[PDB]
RNA sequence: AAUUGAAGAGUUUGAUCAUGGCUCAGAUUGAACGCUGGCGGCAGGCCUAACACAUGCAAGUCGAACGGUAACAGGAAGAAGCUUGCUUCUUUGCUGACGAGUGGCGGACGGGUGAGUAAUGUCUGGGAAACUGCCUGAUGGAGGGGGAUAACUACUGGAAACGGUAGCUAAUACCGCAUAACGUCGCAAGACCAAAGAGGGGGACCUUCGGGCCUCUUGCCAUCGGAUGUGCCCAGAUGGGAUUAGCUAGUAGGUGGGGUAACGGCUCACCUAGGCGACGAUCCCUAGCUGGUCUGAGAGGAUGACCAGCCACACUGGAACUGAGACACGGUCCAGACUCCUACGGGAGGCAGCAGUGGGGAAUAUUGCACAAUGGGCGCAAGCCUGAUGCAGCCAUGCCGCGUG
RNA sequence: CCCGCAGAAGAAGCACCGGCUAACUCCGUGCCAGCAGCCGCGGUAAUACGGAGGGUGCAAGCGUUAAUCGGAAUUACUGGGC
């Protein structure tokens, strides 16, 4: 409507538009720990979960996932890669 | 081709619903009506609120026949549905305020310039 | 605040019969005025193709040579028909100048000649615009000479055409002696201002050289000199027949054709050129407030206390009420509070507009000589002064038509019926030439207005604005019933040996007919009884009895008129009789009295008084016979001739739509009540319940 | 609903539009209100004097 | 000192007493109508249609973040008609400043409304598992690189709303890399995470003579605190109905994954067969709650306008995105109802912001003034914005004075 | 807000007067026209209708209606009954 701040939207939609490759790629690597948890492949687990610690830490920092998130996933994924791996 | 009896579903606000043809007009014997022609209705649904009511008693143009309609070169539209917008009485000219579905540039006539303004199509 | 202009305000509106081209010719105005809008907006105005409302806006005329310093002119395009003549009454109490236009083909005609006789009710300056010369049958000359003879005026043609209908190529000015060219596209604009031809020089040659001798006759020593054979230089001229023109014993004519172009643009410089400003006019009558006359007078005066008439109301549905003025004296800015004399309150203007061609546009002040639409004042009606309230003065409000035709109307929908009883009140407000009433007797919704067609479009008004349809029809009469025959002593009794109270009673009288004789009884109780057949004390009640039938008579209901009852002779018992029981009787009485009385059916008829030109005051006389109507005289008033008859009501409905066709449209008539006469068979035997 | 015209002399007709006030009449059972004389069509009453107020009868010119 | 204050009468009967209804005297009102009408002060003013809405205004602001010049001014990489230091054209972003653009903060405040909500709310009182812009106390960071893009430019589409291809550019826009604890995960060993510059002035010294360099003021990252705000949990109290008695499958619990700022059937699979109800569940009907307001001696009854607190809603239904904060009154998307513009191909919009119109109604106001004060948004500031607010207009609507001798 | 200036000058209504209920007569009218919160006034001396004179009560307001509580111990916990 008719008010400039209307680029306000413009704006957030680019703004959609980054955070959504961004937390899409995030989201991709957390997929990848877990793959290995469900395949059982041990190795596999940290070699990923320390490829996803600095995406995710980073990403709280970053503030498009906001800190206890980027805790909570790394937290319980070492409470499951050694777990039997 | 809609004759009398055939239910069609009309394309305006109005409130009408399903309505059926109890006429054909423009001429004795006149088969069937289609294309953009004009038959006398009769109205079998209607909305609570409605402009026009049950047993009420109209013309209407038909603007969207399931046989639907030639133009030159040989081409054809047809539509799923049969359609009309309902017509007062004694003026001719759409009852309603909005139209909904395609319309057909057949429609193009002096009268029916209202249809086409509305209507998202063709 | 400043303002700006002033006194160069031209203030005329244009009026004409039916075609014409009066709008048309409004609209040209507005393209050559308006370098660098059509008045029929009404929708049902358009739909049908005619001027129903009149319609203002201003623009500002430069001078077509760009010879003027230029001048701001409020114009007024109105009706032509009739039915709605209210819409030139009140455009023409209150402006100044008249642009009286006239059909090349079509002569003066009926309606030429309304608009005319109301030029002079209200004694405007005016001149005159020959339309259309370029259509078949066109003469202009032909109009001229009309105007003379038709409306018994002097006119002066200020011009001369070039050729006829399909030949129409310009005009003369037959004082600057040069033949005004128009030229192909451009529309007007432009000239090159060309020379008579030679066709036309020995005609030029005239003037109506008695238009220097009408010029002349301005002042003796304006001719003293013309009489020496002093050619008169221009400008003392046009100021000359200006000065004659502004006090109204002379007609300026200027033709053209508006279709073509060649000729609007002419008129307009007539019109600063002959037509008054707002201050070359009698300054305004009036009154005081409680006290008395003096003309309010209130001089065309910027610095004179405000004062205003109310012309046309209307309602805008994004805006609200419109009210529209003319400021003749003093001012008044946006927030000054003046007063509604006519109505003993005040109102506080607030948003002011001045409908601008093709813009509402918005003014915080308006200045005297000058009109407007005031937004949102409560109370104003059509004819009332808002005046300044420490100088109060009420102003003379043109009049009010007076309508001739009336009709029954019912709601269709008995739901409605609420509605209707709003919308006919709100468009009577609008139009004071429109009336509602109800029936006193006979409860029925009746509208009046000044012919068919007017009824027609406030009807039309009530559908497309308060969307209520009623259907219409023929008002009903009130019937009356009497008796013929005097019937001698008639017995009611009544006798009630019953189970309580005894109630007896026994009334012998005689019902005779009465002649249209004091006004409030039509009713004599006549006690002519014997020595104390019946006590004084129960001689009260068979008055009462009779008087309870008389409100319904047996034949049809109807009120029971005209009649006369003797007493004569009865009985009671020393106590069993009583104040019903003789009431009852005299019921009785009146019964059987009445069987026996040769009942008749009553109805009512008009002293209508018919005023018609001399030329079919034949066809009129015979259809006033022709209506069951009794005649009675002629007096040969003047130049029409008042036809006196006696006909009855129910046959006149709808009389005003015929005279008009009898009388090519010149025929007022008027009537009112004036007795019950008896109704021949066919008649009552019909008016059956 | 029915309701009462008091005072001497009234118009109203079978189009009038009136106004309701509430107040019944101990002789008219199911009157229970009365009409408001001097508000819309409703005029006055003709030549009162004392109680003007209520009949809506203007104050005579003094 | 300080909620210290309770009246009856008329009417049933031939008369009486009792019973018992109806009625009246009091106070109060966001009132209306009728008659009448002088002023002022303070206050109140759509109670109905949460009905539809023309028009204007109600959210902007920073050039001290960036490329910048279109306009406005001065100064002009400097000039005429000659009116020789007074001008108005043509050039120059120089400086003031500033249209449009990137960016930043605000638009989640302020203001409206009472539809929904009988307990997803509110009032009182408790509680543990949470985040929190601007303002703040404290500790350290503020290294070095990289890829882009509006604007712009060349073509080009529209009636308009909007744009379409191609090419180029700046940054406190964006992304690596380095750095990495009293931060996150971890028992530990260990792993791993950030950011930005910009201005005012200036001795030397130095200079592509732009500056470097010095200094001062701001801004950026990180963490632990504070302050304010918000989310979440429990208990009691918060209308009428039983001519509503049964209700309940993510239902009630457990386990384990996932999930959110956070606890939790919030979610999912499996397992137990539970959970609620006559101390009123369920289902109907009505309703925003409280502080309080009116009445009353009190206890009670009645009530929720104006002020303030809290909640909910923003044409209707639904939905997320952006972000510290929204599932956003003057944002986005989808559907609906409706209206409006169209050069008929297509477009646009939501006054329960202020004013105002139509409509409904017994009934309720001006399309006013100013940011001067107070206060909010941005800004170093000047300032700009601010229909919050301060005032004025209209109506005896109220309260209080005063007059009309 | 202060001080000058002119001149009583520009500025009084509304309700009520049978009992409750403060305030009485004539006249018109005659179960009519009408009044009325309640009882009840009116069918020839009407303090009750309508006018008038007089009076009482309020006063820039007065009435009427609508509405809540009171009176109502008439939902009675305080504080009632069969
Ligand atoms: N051939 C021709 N026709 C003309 C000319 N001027 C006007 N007309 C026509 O007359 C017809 C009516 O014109 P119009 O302006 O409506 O006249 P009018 O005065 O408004 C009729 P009303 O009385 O209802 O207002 C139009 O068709 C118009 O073109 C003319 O100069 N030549
Ligand atoms: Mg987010
Ligand atoms: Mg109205
Ligand atoms: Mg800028
Ligand atoms: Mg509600
Ligand atoms: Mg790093
Ligand atoms: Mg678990
Ligand atoms: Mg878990
Ligand atoms: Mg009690
Ligand atoms: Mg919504
Ligand atoms: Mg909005
Ligand atoms: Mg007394
Ligand atoms: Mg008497
Ligand atoms: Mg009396
Ligand atoms: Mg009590
Ligand atoms: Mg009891």
């Amino acid at each position: 409507n008719i008010k400039s701040a209307k680029k306000r939207a413009i704006q957030s939609e680019k703004a959609r538009k980054h955070n959504a490759s961004r937390r899409s790629m995030m989201r991709t690597f957390i997929k990848k720990v877990y793959a290995a948890i469900e395949a059982g492949d041990k190795a596999a687990a940290q070699k990923a979960f320390n490829e996803m610690q600095p995406i995710v830490d980073r990403q709280a920092a970053k503030g498009l996932i906001h800190k206890n998130k980027a805790a909570r996933h790394k937290a319980n994924l070492t409470a499951q890669i050694n777990k039997l791996a | 081709m809609i004759q009398e009896q055939t239910m069609l579903n009309v394309a305006d606000n109005s409130g009408a619903r399903r309505v059926m043809c109890i006429k054909v007009l423009g001429g004795s014997h006149r088969r069937y009506a289609g294309v953009g022609d004009i038959i006398k209705i009769t109205i079998k649904e209607a909305i609570p609120r409605g402009k026009v009511k049950k047993g009420d008693v109209l013309k209407a143009v038909v603007v969207r026949t399931k046989k639907g309609v030639r133009r030159p070169d040989g081409s054809v539209i047809r539509f799923d549905g049969n359609a009309c917008v309902l017509l007062n009485n004694n003026s001719e000219q759409p009852i309603g305020t909005r139209i909904f579905g395609p319309v057909t540039r057949e429609l193009r006539s002096e009268k029916f310039m209202k249809i086409i303004s509305l209507a998202p199509e063709v | 605040a400043r303002t700006t202009p002033i006194a160069r305000y031209r203030n005329i509106g244009i009026s004409a019969h039916i075609d014409a081209g009066k709008t048309t010719t409004t609209e040209r105005i507005l393209f050559y005025t308006g370098v660098n809008a059509t008045m029929d907006w009404m929708e049902q105005e358009q739909e049908r193709g005619i001027t129903i409302t009149s319609a203002a806006t201003t623009a500002f005329w430069s001078g077509m040579a760009k010879q003027y310093e230029p001048h701001r002119i409020n114009i007024i395009d109105t009706p032509g028909h009739v039915d709605f003549t209210i819409e030139v009454e009140r455009s023409m109490r209150v402006l100044d100048g008249a642009v009286m236009v006239y059909c090349a083909v079509g002569g003066v005609q009926p309606q030429s000649e309304t608009v005319w006789r109301q030029a002079n009710k209200y004694k405007v300056p005016r001149i005159a615009f020959v339309n259309k010369m370029d259509r078949m049958g066109a003469n202009f000359l032909k109009v001229v000479n009309q105007i003379k003879t038709r409306l018994g005026a002097n006119p002066v043609p200020l011009q001369l055409a070039i050729g006829a209908e399909e030949h129409f190529t310009g005009v003369v000015d037959l004082v600057k002696m040069k033949a005004i060219n128009w030229n192909d596209a451009d529309q007007g604009v432009t000239f090159e201002y060309e020379d008579i031809p030679a066709d036309m020089v020995e005609l030029a040659n005239e003037w109506h050289q008695n238009l220097i001798e009408s010029a002349a006759e301005a002042s003796e020593e304006l001719m003293e000199k013309y009489l020496g054979g002093e050619e008169l230089t221009e400008a003392e001229i046009k100021g000359a027949l200006r000065q004659r023109v502004l006090n109204n014993e002379i007609i300026l004519v200027t033709c053209g054709s508006a279709f073509k172009n060649k000729g609007v643009q002419a008129m307009l410089d007539a019109v600063i050129d002959y037509l008054p400003s707002p201050v070359d006019v009698p300054a305004i009558n009036g009154i005081l407030d409680d006290g008395k006359d003096t003309p309010a007078e209130r001089h065309a005066s910027d610095d004179e206390p405000f004062s205003a008439l109310a012309f046309k109301i209307a309602t805008d549905p994004f805006v609200g009420n419109l009210t529209f003025f003319r400021v003749y004296s003093g001012v008044v800015n946006s927030g000054d509070t003046v007063l509604n004399s006519v109505k003993a309150a005040r109102e506080r203007f607030g948003r002011i507009v001045q409908m601008h061609a093709n813009k509402r546009e918005e003014i915080k002040e308006v200045r005297a000589g000058d009109i407007a639409a005031a937004i949102g004042l409560k109370d104003v009606t059509t004819g009332d002064t808002l005046c300044d309230p420490d100088a109060p003065i009420i102003l003379e409000r043109m009049e009010f038509p007076e309508p001739v035709i009336s009709i029954a109307v019912e709601p269709k929908t008995k739901a409605d019926q609420e509605k209707m009883g709003l919308a006919l009140g709100r468009l009577a407000k609008e139009d004071p030439s429109f009336r509602v009433w109800t029936d006193e007797e006979s409860n029925q919704t009746i509208i009046a207005g000044m012919g068919e067609l007017h009824l027609d479009i406030i009807v039309d008004r009530m559908k497309r604005e308060f969307n209520v349809e009623a259907n219409v029809g023929k008002p009903q009469v009130a019937y009356r019933e009497t008796i013929r025959q005097k019937v001698t002593d008639v017995e009611g009794k009544h006798a009630k040996q019953s189970g309580g109270r005894g109630q007896y009673g026994h009334v012998v009288i005689d019902m005779y007919p009465l002649e249209p004789g004091s006004n409030p009884k039509g009713y004599e109780f006549i006690n002519d009884i014997k020595g104390g057949v019946i006590p004084g004390e129960y001689i009260p009640a068979v008055d009462k009895g009779i008087q309870e039938q008389l409100k319904a008579g047996p034949l049809a209901g109807y009120p029971v008129v005209d009649m006369g009852i003797r007493l004569h002779f009865g009985s009671y018992h020393d106590v069993d009789s009583s104040e019903l029981a003789f009431k009852l009787a005299a019921s009785i009485a009146f019964k059987e009295g009445f069987k026996k009385a040769k009942p008749v059916l009553l109805e009512p008829i008009m002293k209508v008084e018919v005023e018609t030109p001399e030329e079919n005051t034949g066809d009129v006389i015979g259809d006033l016979s022709r209506r069951r109507g009794m005649l009675k005289g002629q007096e040969s008033e003047v130049t029409g001739v008042k036809i006196h008859a006696e006909v009855p009501l129910s046959e006149m409905f709808g009389y005003a739509t015929q005279l008009r066709s009898l009388t090519k449209g010149r025929a007022s008539y008027t009537m009112e009540f004036l007795k019950y006469d008896e109704a021949p068979s066919n008649v009552a035997q019909a008016v059956i319940e | 609903v029915t309701s009462y015209i008091g005072g001497e002399g009234h118009n109203l007709q079978e189009h009038s539009v009136i106004l309701i006030r509430g107040g019944r009449v101990k002789d008219l059972p199911g009157v229970r209100y009365h009409t408001v004389r001097g508000a819309l069509d409703c005029s006055g009453v003709k030549d009162r004097k004392q109680a003007r107020s209520k009949y809506g009868v203007k104050r005579p010119k003094a």
